[PDB]
């Protein structure tokens, strides 16, 4: 239903931007939005949340570097990548979450990032 | 939402008295099989699922995400975590009282 699509992963040269983004249906508002990271040899880990007021948390690994937003509806999650290394590699994944007493959380469908050199 | 968005690697969601999320069908049918209710088989018993979908928490409650995304259920009273909404134990009880009562 809401249906989470994700896109502009891939291969980037160290140091360059990428701009990930997760789009959902118009008719979701979303409490809360974040961005996490799959890497090799670990388990799913934060990178940014941003709640529905426009309130932002960053892992201390990207915060200098990184800026996660949302649209005025609510329903897009956007990601600016800046100066990347070669640790950022994974495949990184949206959440959304929407709360009316029980919490329901979607995903996206996952978005591989691969920084060489 | 507050200036922290996060305590110690947590994130705690809070919801507003005027926030609104409608659930989806299939979204209460697979609840409804979670409570352990037939969907397809036992219409009668729907109510239950269509309750307890969007069943309030007691204010001690607040749903959370981990560090990886994970939702659970906190109770800041006496610091006790669980991956159910605290309520579906009792809606699991209710089931089995309700498809008792039909038959």
């Amino acid at each position: 239903q809401v249906q989470l699509q994700e896109s502009g992963g891939g291969l980037v040269q160290a140091g360059g931007s990428l701009n990930l983004s997760c789009v959902a249906s118009g008719s979701s508002h979303f409490n809360s939005m974040g961005w996490y990271r799959q890497a090799p040899g670990k388990q799913r880990d934060l990178v940014a949340d941003i709640s529905n007021d426009g309130v932002t948390n960053y892992a201390d690994s990207v915060k200098d570097r990184f800026t996660i937003s949302t649209n005025n509806a609510k329903n897009a999650v956007y990601l600016q990548m800046n100066n990347l290394k070669p640790e950022d590699t994974a495949v990184y994944y949206c959440n959304a979450v929407a709360v009316a007493g029980r919490a329901f959380s979607y995903w996206g469908q996952g978005t591989q990032v691969t920084v060489s050199s | 939402a507050g200036r922290p968005l996060r305590i110690g690697d947590q994130l705690v969601l809070e919801e507003d008295y005027d926030e609104t999320y409608i659930p989806s069908e299939q979204e209460i049918l697979e609840f409804a099989r979670e409570i352990g209710i037939d969907p397809i088989k036992e219409p009668e018993l729907m109510w239950l699922a269509r309750e307890g979908i969007v069943a309030p928490l007691p204010g001690e409650w607040k749903p959370c995400q981990d560090i990886t995304g994970d939702i659970y259920y906190f109770n800041f009273a006496n610091g006790q975590s669980m991956w159910d909404h605290p309520c579906d134990e009792h809606y699991r009880s209710l089931v089995i009282q309700e498809r008792a009562k039909l038959s």
